[PDB]
C-alpha cells in the first residue's frame, strides 16, 4: 500500500 | 478477498474442530517397506492418502469414486497436498499449562492469578499443592500448600477441603476466576491507593483483566488440554542418499509427548495409587512444553548428538523463522548469478 | 391359493416370531421333572392363554409364488410345479435333470 | 547459474538453493525493502507471489506466458499456510477473517 | 495350516477356483499340500410334473454338490493375507479354516 | 511392623531391579528392614513401579535410593515418603486377578460384527463374524478373501474386538 498499489488500496478502502 | 487476520486462543473445542482424527500411537513409520502406522503419528484416516486418488493399501485406481473409505483400508481418497492443511490432535492424558502464557516475561498466567511465577512453577511441577475455595478453614485461595502443610491440614480439615496441584489445579483457578469482578475490585483499588509502585502494579494487571472481558478468550483456554499436531507435509519425513530417513525434530517431539501420554492412560487405568503418576504426568508437563517451545524450561532435550532439537517457536523464531526466512525474503524462479 | 389364506400364513408366522421366547419357556418348564406341581399347571394353564396362531406347528408350508399347500419342496420354497418351471428356465442354479 | 523453471521445495513450496541443485537467486529481505523504496508494486507481488510461491499461481502464470497473455491470478503464498500450521499447531488460534 | 473347503455347483467352475487358489498359495509361501476331491453329493429331487393328476408322470432332478479339500501346510506372513485380493469364479463357496 | 512402599524403577529392567534389591539388602545384611519384593503379573500392571515391605529409616531409604536402576520413591514429600493404604488391602485380598477371571467363560471381546484377526494364519486383517462357538472357543469370522466374505474358525486370542 504505498508504491503502485496506492492506488489499488484507495480503491479498496473506497469501496468498503 | 479477505481483510484483517484475528489471533486468539485456541478453545479444545477449537482445536477439535480443526482436527480430523486423534493421533494415538507414536509409532511413526513402518521403517523396513514403505507404508506408515495404522493408526500412528502419519496415519490414513486421521489424515489422507499419500498417493492421490488411491487407497494406499487397495481400492479406487481410476477417477470415479473420490471418497469410499473401506474397513481394509482405513483410508480417506483425496489430493497429496491435502494432507499438509489437515492437522491431528493428541488426547493429552493430563492437563498441561501453556509455556507462552507461563513464561512469556511476564507470564501471562502470573499476572492474572496474582501468583509469582516461582510459585506457580513449583504446583505445576509437582512439588507444591495449591487451595481452591476450601470452604471454613483458615486458609486463603492463592496461598499454596507443601507436603507438610498439606498433611497437617489432611488430618485437620479431612472434610469440606480441596488442595490440588499442577496444571489441573491452576486450570480450576483460573477457570473459577470471575474476571468482571476483579475489574471492580481492581478498578476500586487504583482509585483507593496513592502507592506509586502499587499504581503501576495494579493498573498493569487491571489492563490485561479487561481486555480478556472484551474478547472471547477465556481463562481456562491457557491450559493445553487437546494439544494440536502440525501436519505431517508440514514435518516431513524424506531419506537422504542411503538407506535410512533423516527425521525432523518435530517427530521427536510429538513421539515422545504420544510415548507419555499412553504410558499415563495406562497407568491411571490400573487403579494404582494416586501419588505414582505425579512423575508420570510431571514428565507429560515437561514433554509437552518442551514440544512447544524447547529450551525455555531447563536444559533442551537433545536427540543427536548434544546439540538440542528444533521446537515449533523454533520453527518461528529466529534469523531462520518463517518471517526472516520465508516470508520477508524467498528463493525466486527466472533468476541468474 | 387365496389371498386370504396366504395373508393367514403371514400372520400365523408372524405370531410364532413373536412368542416364540415365552413359549419355549413355558415348555421347558412343564417338562422339569425337577419343579413344583402348582408351578407346572400354571405353566400348562399359560400356555393356552396364550394364542393358537402362536403355535409353529399351526403354520404351513406353501409355495412362496403360488401359496399352494400341497406338492411343497423345502430346499426351493416352491411346489413341485413352480419348481419344474424354475429348473426348465435356467433359474434354480445347480439343478438338472438326473438319470443313472 | 540461471533458472527459468527447475524443482520445488518440499516443505515449503519455493524453489531450491545452490547451483548443483538446480535453483534460484535468493531476493533477500533488503532487496524486498528496494523495491519498497520505490513504487514498484506489481515486481514485488510477482516477485513473492506467482514467481516464488503459489502452486496454481505458477501453473496459471506458465500457461499465460505460453499463450502469450502477460498476466497473473495472485492467490496467497503456501508458505504463509505453512505460518498458519505452525502457530495453529500451538494453542494458538489464527484465522482469517471476513 | 489352513484348510480350504471349495464348495459348487459347477465342477469346471470350482476346478477353476482350485487352480487360482493354489496359485495364490505358492509363490507367496511353500509346501502348498493339494486340491484333494473329497465325495460329491447328489441331492436328488422327485416332481409330479402334471398339473393336476398323472402321478407315473415325473421328472428326476438332481444338484451335484462337488467338493475340493486345498490344504496350505506353512503360513506366512505373505500368504494368508493374500487371499484377500486374489478374486475367483462366481457361485463357488471357498471355507478356509486355519488350525 | 513393616508398611508398604512404592519405588519407581526404569521401565523394562523392572526384575533386574528387584533382583538387585534382594541382593544389596543381603549385602548390607539389614535384613530386619526389609519383608518382601512384589512385581505383580496378570496372564503385567504396574507399568513400572516395585512394591517393597519395608521400614523408614534413613539408612533403608538410602539402601534402596542406591541400588542401581531406581529413581526414588512416590509420595508426598522426599523427607518422609509415604506408605499407601491397608483398608484396599482386604478387599485386594478377596480378588487378585480381576482382569482374567472367570467370570465371564466365553466371550473376551464384543462379536456383533467388527473384529480384527492378527495372532492366527490371516494376520493384519479384519472381517464380520456371524456365529461364534463360545463354548468350544471358536469364531466364524467371514472375512473378505477373493471377492468374497469367507469365514474362518478363529481363536478369541488370536482376534481382537
Ligand atoms: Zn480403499
Amino acid at each position: 500500500p504505498a508504491g503502485t498499489g496506492y492506488a489499488y488500496h484507495q480503491d479498496r478502502m473506497r469501496r468498503r | 478477498e479477505f481483510d484483517a487476520i484475528k489471533i486468539a486462543l485456541a478453545s479444545p473445542d477449537m482445536i477439535r474442530s480443526w482436527s480430523f482424527g486423534e493421533v494415538k500411537k507414536p509409532e511413526t513409520i513402518n521403517y523396513r517397506t514403505f507404508k506408515p502406522e495404522r493408526d500412528g503419528l502419519f496415519c490414513a484416516r486421521i489424515f489422507g492418502p499419500v498417493k492421490d486418488y488411491e487407497c494406499l493399501c487397495g481400492k479406487y485406481k481410476r477417477l470415479k469414486h473420490r471418497g469410499v473409505i473401506c474397513e481394509k483400508c482405513g483410508v480417506e481418497v483425496t489430493q497429496t497436498k491435502v494432507r499438509r492443511e489437515r492437522m491431528g490432535h493428541i488426547e493429552l492424558a493430563s492437563p498441561t499449562a501453556h509455556i507462552w502464557f507461563l513464561k512469556s516475561l511476564p507470564s501471562r498466567i502470573g499476572l492474572l492469578l496474582d501468583m509469582p511465577l516461582r510459585d506457580i512453577e513449583r504446583v505445576l511441577y509437582f512439588e507444591s499443592y495449591v487451595v481452591i475455595e476450601g470452604g471454613m478453614t483458615n486458609l486463603e485461595r492463592q496461598q499454596i500448600l507443601t507436603e507438610e502443610q498439606y498433611l497437617d491440614a489432611l488430618e485437620e480439615f479431612g472434610d469440606e477441603f480441596d488442595a490440588k496441584m499442577g496444571a489441573e489445579a491452576i486450570q480450576a483457578l483460573l477457570k473459577s476466576m470471575d474476571l468482571e469482578q476483579e475489574c471492580e475490585q481492581l478498578r476500586e483499588e487504583l482509585n483507593e491507593t496513592n502507592s506509586e509502585t502499587k499504581r503501576k502494579k495494579l493498573t498493569k494487571r487491571i489492563k490485561l483483566l479487561e481486555a480478556f472481558v472484551q474478547s472471547g478468550n477465556k481463562p481456562e483456554w491457557m491450559i493445553l488440554t487437546v494439544l494440536p499436531v502440525l501436519p505431517p507435509d508440514l514435518r516431513p519425513l524424506v531419506p537422504l542418499d542411503g538407506g535410512r530417513f533423516a527425521t525432523s525434530d518435530l517427530n521427536d517431539l510429538y513421539r515422545r509427548v504420544i510415548n507419555r501420554n499412553n504410558r499415563l492412560k495406562r497407568l491411571l487405568d490400573l487403579a494404582a495409587p494416586d501419588i505414582i503418576v505425579r512423575n508420570e504426568k510431571r514428565m507429560l508437563q515437561e514433554a509437552v512444553d518442551a514440544l512447544l517451545d524447547n529450551g525455555r524450561r531447563g536444559r533442551a532435550i537433545t536427540g543427536s548428538n548434544k546439540r538440542p532439537l528444533k521446537s515449533l517457536a523454533d520453527m518461528i523464531k529466529g534469523k531462520q523463522g518463517r518471517f526472516r526466512q520465508n516470508l520477508l525474503g524467498k528463493r525466486v524462479d527466472y533468476s541468474g548469478r | 391359493a387365496k389371498q386370504s389364506m396366504k395373508a393367514r400364513e403371514v400372520k400365523r408366522v408372524a405370531l410364532a416370531d413373536k412368542y416364540f421366547a415365552k413359549r419355549a419357556e413355558l415348555k421347558a418348564i412343564i417338562s422339569d421333572v425337577n419343579a413344583s406341581d402348582e408351578d407346572r399347571w400354571n405353566a400348562v394353564l399359560k400356555l393356552q392363554t396364550l394364542p393358537r396362531d402362536s403355535s409353529p406347528s399351526r403354520q404351513r408350508n406353501r409355495c412362496r409364488q403360488t401359496g399352494r399347500p400341497h406338492g411343497f419342496l423345502r430346499k426351493f420354497g416352491l411346489s413341485r410345479i413352480k419348481v419344474r418351471e424354475a429348473a426348465m428356465r435356467g433359474e434354480i442354479p445347480g439343478l438338472k435333470k438326473a438319470s443313472w | 547459474h540461471a533458472r527459468s523453471t527447475g524443482s520445488y521445495s518440499l516443505v515449503t513450496q519455493q524453489p531450491l538453493g545452490g547451483k548443483a541443485q538446480f535453483g534460484g537467486q535468493r531476493f533477500g529481505e533488503m532487496e524486498v525493502w528496494a523495491l519498497e523504496a520505490y513504487g514498484a508494486a506489481y515486481t514485488l507481488q510477482e516477485m513473492l507471489t506467482v514467481k516464488s510461491d503459489d502452486v496454481n499461481g505458477r501453473t496459471k502464470m506458465y500457461k499465460n506466458i505460453v499463450d502469450g497473455n502477460h498476466q497473473m491470478e495472485p492467490g496467497m503464498p503456501e508458505s504463509f499456510n505453512v505460518l498458519l500450521k505452525e502457530i495453529r499447531s500451538l494453542g494458538i488460534n489464527i484465522e482469517l477473517e471476513d | 495350516r489352513i484348510r480350504i473347503r471349495l464348495k459348487a455347483f459347477d465342477h469346471r467352475l470350482i476346478d477353476q477356483a482350485t487352480a487360482e487358489i493354489v496359485e495364490t498359495a505358492k509363490r507367496t509361501g511353500a509346501q502348498v499340500r493339494g486340491p484333494i476331491p473329497l465325495p460329491t453329493r447328489k441331492e436328488r429331487f422327485t416332481v409330479l410334473i402334471s398339473p393336476h393328476v398323472n402321478k407315473d408322470a415325473r421328472d428326476q432332478y438332481e444338484i451335484r454338490t462337488h467338493l475340493r479339500l486345498v490344504d496350505i501346510v506353512e503360513p506366512t506372513e505373505k500368504t494368508v493375507d493374500a487371499l484377500m485380493r486374489l478374486d475367483l469364479a462366481a457361485g463357488v463357496d471357498v471355507q478356509i479354516s486355519l488350525g | 511392623k513393616k508398611r508398604w512402599y512404592v519405588v519407581q524403577a526404569f521401565s523394562g529392567f523392572e526384575g533386574r531391579v528387584a533382583t538387585s534389591l534382594r541382593e544389596h539388602i543381603k549385602l548390607h545384611n539389614m535384613e530386619d528392614l526389609f519383608g518382601e519384593v512384589m512385581v505383580p503379573t496378570e496372564e503385567k500392571f504396574f507399568p513400572g513401579y516395585v512394591l517393597v515391605q519395608m521400614v523408614m529409616n534413613d539408612a533403608s531409604w538410602h539402601l534402596v535410593r542406591s541400588v542401581p536402576r531406581v529413581m526414588g520413591f512416590i509420595g508426598g514429600t522426599s523427607d518422609r515418603p509415604a506408605p499407601i493404604s491397608d483398608k484396599e488391602v482386604d478387599a485386594i485380598m478377596n480378588r487378585l486377578q480381576q482382569v482374567g477371571d472367570k467370570p465371564r467363560p466365553k466371550t473376551l471381546f464384543e462379536p456383533g460384527e467388527m473384529v480384527r484377526v492378527n495372532d492366527g494364519p490371516f494376520a493384519d486383517f479384519n472381517g464380520v463374524v456371524e456365529e461364534v462357538d463360545y463354548e468350544k472357543s471358536r469364531l466364524k469370522v467371514s472375512v473378505s478373501i477373493f471377492g468374497r466374505a469367507t469365514p474362518v474358525e478363529l481363536d478369541f486370542s488370536q482376534v481382537e474386538k
